[PDB]
């Protein structure tokens, strides 16, 4: 070949740059509903008369 | 007598063989040339 390995002029091309970071992980979630209150109490009977 | 094994002859009648030409690509740059056989008239480049 013409031109042999001692001719080429142009400098070498840089290293691959570095991978990316991974994603996160799942995020955890809004705390549930605590249970419905507890009824008053009730109304006691008639009294006598 | 047959030419050198790097040397070779074309014309019939010649009193002595000559050197295979070196073959020229480009500027500064010369590839060397052999011969197959013993007795040929035709150089080829020599790397091939
Ligand atoms: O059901 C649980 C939760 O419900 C409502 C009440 O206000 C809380 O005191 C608790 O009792
Ligand atoms: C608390 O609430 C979340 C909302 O989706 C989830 O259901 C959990 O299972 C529960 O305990
Ligand atoms: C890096 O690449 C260049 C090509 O421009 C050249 O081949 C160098 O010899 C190599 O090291
Ligand atoms: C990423 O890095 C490579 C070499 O490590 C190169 O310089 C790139 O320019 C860069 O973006
Ligand atoms: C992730 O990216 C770089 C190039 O950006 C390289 O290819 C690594 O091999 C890959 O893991
Ligand atoms: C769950 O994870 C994601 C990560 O991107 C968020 O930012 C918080 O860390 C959390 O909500
Ligand atoms: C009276 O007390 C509560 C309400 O005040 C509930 O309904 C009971 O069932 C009733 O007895
Ligand atoms: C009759 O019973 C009621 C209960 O609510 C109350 O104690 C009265 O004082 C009683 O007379
Ligand atoms: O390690 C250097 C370069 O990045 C990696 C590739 O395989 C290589 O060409």
């Amino acid at each position: 070949l013409s031109k042999p390995k001692t001719a080429r002029t142009e400098q070498s091309p840089p290293p691959p740059s570095p991978s990316p970071p991974p994603p996160p992980p799942p995020s955890p979630r809004p705390p549930s509903p605590n249970p419905p209150s507890p009824r008053p109490p009730s109304p006691a009977p008639p009294s006598p008369n | 007598y047959k030419c050198p094994y790097d040397f070779f002859a074309d014309r019939p009648g010649v009193r002595q063989c000559t050197a295979c030409p070196p073959l020229d690509l480009g500027g500064g740059n010369l590839v060397e040339q052999c011969t197959e056989d013993l007795g040929s008239q035709r150089c080829k480049p020599c790397s091939l």
